[PDB]
RNA sequence: AGUAGUAACAAGAG
RNA sequence: CUUCUGCU
């Protein structure tokens, strides 16, 4: 009696039981060590897939570059990046003809965006390559460091606060003969124009940790602050265009995406003729990023921006130009060991260009030999392909253009096609009078994609009768099937804080019941398991429990003191009152009617030291990364309570050379937090003004002191002291 | 400790299958050491929460 | 030894 | 030695 769960598929349709085929209850495969091997392999693969292109040497950076555009046509099903410019332009022109005015309207909106976008917008996101330190830094830190460096070098046009001025400053910096940077011993370093250019076009590379569904690991790339400015405008234009494209399912997300896909597919199936046979092709595109050449994006940007003002075309086209000259930083390096001598060592990637080949194994030796010609100042030239391209929307637009080309008015034949495309994934619907027609249509679509460089992965794609398919892990079986295994990692303690965890946990259960088909009984049990995990994680077991923990005494004392036990929060050992009835009610409000007045006052005391409030953009919001896709902002309903504390910060930077940066951060906080005491709306709305902070704070202090005196909130002596101090502050600023 | 005290059939441990790539005159001593530690914490000590 | 698997850990920086 | 750190 050998039990075999796979046999269950003999009765239940695979899609209806697709959750069973997801091992997401196990730990995801992390990456061990450096990402240098994966980066070098990615560069070598990118250049190999375009090896028949034209080799040139840049006159500015001096590094070799490969131009596969207009190269030989693919003579084999092997992945090829030789995209044809005329075919790309023709596809864009047909896209414009099918949707008249799409480019004009998108350009009009994108233009306005450009005019109204501020420099702060670059603070959004994370892990940007700070060229001043050759290391990944938070977007805000990298932006500030770049701004400070530019100001010290005479580039003082970014003070307007408009992103376009910062881009202009970046351009002027590119023309600067020598750059001055600060290091910390607060030394000063001088960078020549060539070296600046190389470190300005450099892309840092790391490994994609915790990725599921893949055996072999891969490498991802992060751009610098200079590139991010133009990339934002290019993505904004692509997003504006994609919003008008029916086949582009990228800009939308969540239920909106599923709704769009269901509507689009439905209409596509409907308009299909009753006498026409229909088939659906499901599959990714192999080596999508390695073959999307930036020159093609430049061509598309130039075509899209036709008739637009020259400044708009230049600002939009700067991004593809810089990406075409991009250099990928190899990374952490490699690690060597001696078994006889029993000692370890690390070789930085900058030493791979000059190190001996006897230390590497056959695979790494071959990879180093193949990348050595492209290695420039520790970075490898990466002109071909688009390493971890941020042009997801632009690539989606190109794919949609190829999809749109399959209308009966463009194919000029009995067969035709349409479908959906998001990034590198697609689902194509082909209608033809007969199987021969379907085959001819599939071949034409595949060949046209090859023409543009896009190349369907025959390895991981299949074609069946229309009605069932898979798109971006969404399984459509005459309607999208509610997969629940994908959301399993979202369960359990989120790990934000003692109060945000509870609200997030119940909110996750509620959302899964609404969206991912979570049954009420399963919801109950889930809730029970979550409360148990929450209690075992925060050591907030019930006061009447005999479990021994280092926090058991305080909880026991609180339980004995309280008269109404049911009113205690779960974080204070109180009983759990949640159920399907109230999964949408925050626990503070849920237990408010039962809380003891003394405990209620202590718990919600606004002067408590644990509660801290950052900008409103980070109030009652958390960042959650599901099984697939990037990080998403989840908004939870929670009352400000002593449990809404902040966890400790990493101190590993406290015993390194860059410890000074943390200190600087402290100083900045010490000033910003003081400004909040002068301008209370500093967090709710961004303050504006060209005056120095000290001048604004002293002026506000003088005004408030007068208003308080006139109203009588302060005495004559207090007012005299305030002004005396204000005059002293003005003198201190002048004395220096 | 109470569960260990429940069983009364304890004998002298003797290796039966040895880990090839490994120094085994170590696992036997480890088990004997664990037993002695249990006697030490069981016979006396304050029965600490962790040993 | 072991984890683990295209590279690490089996402490690290002072 | 002692100091400092477990995402930097």
């Amino acid at each position: 009696m050998d039990v075999n769960p796979t046999l269950l598929f003999l009765k239940v349709p695979v899609q209806n039981a697709i959750s069973t085929t997801f091992p997401y209850t196990g730990d995801p495969p992390y990456s061990h060590g450096t990402g240098t091997g994966y980066t070098m392999d990615t560069v070598n693969r990118t250049h190999k897939y375009s090896e028949k292109g034209k080799w040139t040497t840049n006159t500015e950076t001096g590094a070799p570059q490969l131009n596969p555009i207009d190269g030989p046509l693919p003579e084999d099903n092997e992945p090829s990046g030789y995209a044809q410019t005329d075919c790309v332009l023709e596809a864009m022109a047909f896209l414009e003809e099918s949707h008249p005015g799409i480019f004009e309207n998108s350009c009009l909106e994108t233009m306005e965006i450009v005019q109204q976008t501020r420099v702060d917008k670059l603070t959004q996101g994370r892990q940007t390559y700070d060229w001043t330190l050759n290391r990944n830094q938070p977007a805000a830190t990298a932006l500030a460091n770049t701004i400070e460096v530019f100001r010290s070098n005479g580039l003082t046009a970014n003070e307007s606060g408009r992103l376009i001025d910062f881009l202009k400053d970046v351009m002027d910096s590119m023309d600067k003969e020598e750059m001055e940077i600060t290091t910390h011993g607060k030394k000063k370093q001088r960078l020549n124009k060539r070296s600046y250019l190389i470190r300005a076009l450099t892309l840092n590379t790391m490994t994609k940790d915790a990725e599921r569904g893949k055996l072999k690991r891969r490498a991802i790339a992060t751009p610098g602050m200079q590139i991010r400015g133009f990339v934002y405008f290019v993505e904004a234009l692509a997003r504006s265009i994609c919003e008008k494209l029916e086949q582009s399912g990228l800009p939308v997300g969540g239920n909106e995406k599923k709704a769009k896909l269901a509507n689009v597919v439905r209409k596509m199936m409907t308009n299909s003729q009753d006498t026409e046979l229909s088939f659906t092709i499901t599959g990714d595109n192999t080596k999508w990023n390695e073959n999307q050449n930036p020159r093609m994006f430049l061509a598309m940007i130039t075509y899209i921006t036709r008739n637009q003002p020259e400044w708009f075309r230049n600002v939009l086209s700067i991004a593809p130009i810089m990406f075409s000259n991009k250099m990928a930083r190899l990374g952490k390096g490699y690690m060597f060991e001696s078994k006889s001598m029993k000692l370890r060592t690390q070789v930085p990637a900058e030493m791979l260009a000059n190190i001996d080949l006897k230390y590497f194994n056959k695979s790494t030796r071959e990879k180093i030999e193949k990348i050595r010609p492209l290695l420039i100042d520790g970075t490898a030239s990466l002109s071909p392909g688009m390493m971890m391209g941020m042009f997801n929307m632009l690539s989606t637009v190109l794919g949609v253009s190829i999809l749109n080309l399959g209308q009966k008015k463009y194919t000029k034949t009995t067969y035709w096609w349409d479908g959906l495309q998001s990034s590198d994934d697609f689902a194509l619907i082909v209608n033809a009078p007969n199987h021969e027609g379907i085959q001819a249509g599939v071949d034409r679509f595949y060949r046209t994609c090859k023409l543009v460089g896009i190349n369907m992965s025959k390895k991981k794609s299949y074609i069946n009768r229309t009605g069932t398919f898979e798109f971006t892990s969404f399984f459509y079986r005459y309607g999208f099937v509610a997969n629940f295994s994908m959301e399993l990692p979202s369960f359990g303690v989120s790990g934000i804080n003692e109060s945000a965890d509870m609200s997030v946990g119940v909110t996750v259960i509620k959302n899964n019941m609404i969206n991912n088909d979570l049954g009420p009984a399963t919801a109950q049990m889930a809730l029970q398991l979550f409360i148990k995990d929450y209690r075992y994680t925060y050591r907030c077991h019930r006061g009447d429990t005999q479990i021994q923990t280092r926090r058991a005494f305080e909880l026991k004392k609180l339980w004995e003191q309280t008269r109404s036990k049911a009113g205690l929060l779960v974080s204070d050992g109180g009983p759990n009152l949640y159920n399907i009835r109230n999964l949408h009610i925050p626990e503070v409000c849920l237990k408010w009617e039962l809380m003891d007045e003394d405990y209620q006052g202590r718990l919600c005391n606004p002067m408590n030291p644990f509660v801290s409030h950052k900008e409103i953009d980070s109030v009652n919001n958390a960042v959650v990364m599901p099984a697939h896709g990037p990080a998403k902002s989840m908004e939870y309903d929670a009352v400000a309570t002593t449990h809404s504390w902040i966890p400790k910060r990493n101190r590993s930077i406290l015993n390194t050379s860059q410890r000074g940066i943390l200190e600087d951060e402290q100083m900045y906080q010490k000033c910003c937090n003081l400004f909040e005491k002068f301008f209370p709306s500093s967090s709710y709305r961004r303050p504006v003004g060209i005056s120095s902070m000290v001048e604004a704070m002293v002026s506000r202090a003088r005004i408030d002191a007068r208003i308080d005196f006139e109203s009588g909130r302060i005495k004559k002596e207090e007012f005299a002291e305030i002004m005396k101090i204000c005059s002293t502050i003005e003198e201190l600023r002048r004395q220096k | 400790i109470k569960c260990m005290k429940t069983f009364f059939g304890w004998k002298e441990p003797n290796i039966i299958k040895p880990h090839e790539k490994g120094i085994n005159p170590n696992y036997l001593l480890t088990w004997k050491q664990v037993l002695a530690e249990l006697q030490d914490i069981e016979n006396e000590e304050k029965i600490p929460r962790t040993k």
